[PDB]
């Protein structure tokens, strides 16, 4: 985690406007996710955020990587893999590293 | 040859698609790419700048082509939907470059502020050459 909070504090400072962030979760479809190459990486299912410190424009977050599963008698999501990221304003998800599977 | 400072200008209007916008969070872009850019999205004083390089990061509204029938069985349970966007910005032309010297930064319906029609916010950035 804190190598990610220095990757994060030191993405330059601007006077803006604080943006509203997508709160994506189980229930929603989780944002577009790219590990650091570039690379589009598609999740195998939903995905839950942790905010752990925030700037104007951009916030870190702790990304949970979830997968649906048979739960009493319907279905649910349960962990599968989790990365650190930043986060923009247009929800976007860009990784510091691919993703732990768990 | 004597100072001779360049001025590059990018604009997010309103679309019928939807607005555009000046960002820092742009899709499929390396971290490298995205390395002396502001939160904002807008490239940090005193930092070299050469061809392909962004100035002013953007992004526009693409695609809204009819939902295919998986994104519909989807539309129902996971959540509604929601939009794709495309990098649109500000690049540094080929043949051209230096050192960012000054930006200027724009808002429509700030105090004092007039911008185009359509326009909700400017971006100027000044470099050396």
């Amino acid at each position: 985690v804190e190598p990610y909070i220095r990757l994060f504090e030191a993405i330059p400072d601007a006077e803006t406007e604080l943006a509203t962030f997508y709160d994506a979760d189980l229930d929603t479809l989780p944002p577009r996710m790219f590990l650091p190459s570039g690379d589009l990486y598609t999740p195998p299912g939903p995905v839950r955020l942790e905010e752990i410190k925030r700037k104007r424009r951009v916030r870190l977050v702790k990304v949970s990587i979830y997968r649906f599963e048979h739960v009493g008698l319907g279905l649910a999501a349960r962990p599968y893999a989790y990365a650190y990221a930043w986060q923009g304003d247009n929800g976007i998800l860009h990784l510091y590293h691919a993703p732990v599977v768990l | 040859g004597p100072i001779h400072i360049e001025r590059y200008e990018i604009e997010a209007r309103d679309t019928k698609l939807g607005p555009e916008r000046i960002t820092r969070d742009i899709p499929h872009l390396s971290e490298a790419a995205l390395r002396d850019l502001d939160e904002e999205g807008v490239v940090r004083i005193g930092a070299e700048v050469k061809p392909g390089d962004i100035l002013v990061g953007r992004t526009s509204f693409k695609g809204e082509s009819e939902p295919t029938p998986e994104e519909r069985l989807l539309r129902s349970i996971f959540g509604e939907k929601a939009r794709d966007v495309k990098d649109t910005s500000l690049r540094v032309p080929p043949g051209e470059g230096g050192i960012v010297v000054r930006t200027v930064r724009l808002r429509r319906g700030d105090p004092g502020v007039e911008l185009k029609p359509g326009v909700r916010e400017v971006v100027r950035v000044y470099v050396a050459q």
